[PDB]
């Protein structure tokens, strides 16, 4: 699915990441933009031999299991094939157990190039929520 | 971005060393915390369990994190990392090349 960013928006706030680790709503829709262009299915292979997969392009050597990776951890302990559904619902729980630890919303290089220091609130303006 | 000093250092058998860490230019809070080493003359690198003879200091409010290594002997003389951990606490050192955490420039240790 092609999401349209109203659309995205509104599946994300039901899904709890409006302020989830302090990240307003914009600051998710803008990663997913920047990552997958609002594509579901988006599915990147890194040259490590690793793919990142699905709205916000979660990697396989850490995060799911994909068959393909060696050193694969699949922390959020799902395959990568459900990162890859119409349905956002695997991508979120898995982004939350990113987000908690680490690096926070800097795991999408995509949201530091493009959305970090930004007016992200332009990202879910225009949009009935 | 992580800073850990020293970048190198020489010690003396018997002796202890602190290495520090701190976590600059974030907007995030420090999460959980990892430590590698890589042996002299072994070319693998390996998750230090903290504990015992290895000693962690973490504050949160300066996102300071350090590590303590008692009794040292030549068997300790190599590199030395920190980084951040993932997932709430898993620890490997490829994370130090990854999106996913951020690591130490590293700590040259020779023991005496
Ligand atoms: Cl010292």
């Amino acid at each position: 699915k092609v999401f349209g960013r109203c659309e995205l928006a509104a599946a994300m706030k039901r899904h709890g990441l409006d302020n989830y680790r302090g990240y307003s709503l914009g600051n998710w829709v803008c990663a997913a933009k920047f990552e997958s262009n609002f594509n579901t299915q988006a599915t990147n292979r890194n040259t490590d031999g690793s793919t990142d997969y699905g709205i916000l392009q979660i990697n396989s050597r850490w995060w799911c299991n994909d068959g393909r990776t060696p050193g694969s951890r699949n922390l959020c302990n799902i395959p990568c094939s459900a990162l890859l559904s119409s349905d956002i619902t695997a991508s979120v729980n898995c982004a939350k157990k990113i987000v908690s630890d680490g690096n926070g919303m800097n795991a999408w290089v995509a949201w530091r190039n493009r959305c970090k220091g930004t007016d992200v609130q332009a990202w879910i303006r225009g949009c009935r929520l | 971005r992580v800073d850990q000093t020293p970048r190198s250092v020489t010690k003396e058998t018997g002796e202890s060393l602190t290495i520090n860490c701190v976590l600059r230019d974030a907007s995030y809070a420090l999460g959980s915390t990892c430590w590698y080493r890589k042996k002299s003359g072994e070319g693998n690198e390996e998750s230090i369990s903290k504990g015992g003879r290895y000693v962690e200091t973490v504050n949160s409010g300066s996102k300071s994190f350090s590590l303590r290594i008692n009794d040292l002997t030549v068997e300790d003389g190599g590199t030395y990392r920190c980084g951040l951990g993932v997932a709430g606490g898993y620890c490997d050192y490829a994370l130090c090349s990854s999106r996913y955490a951020e690591c130490g420039d590293g700590t040259a240790v020779t023991v005496n």
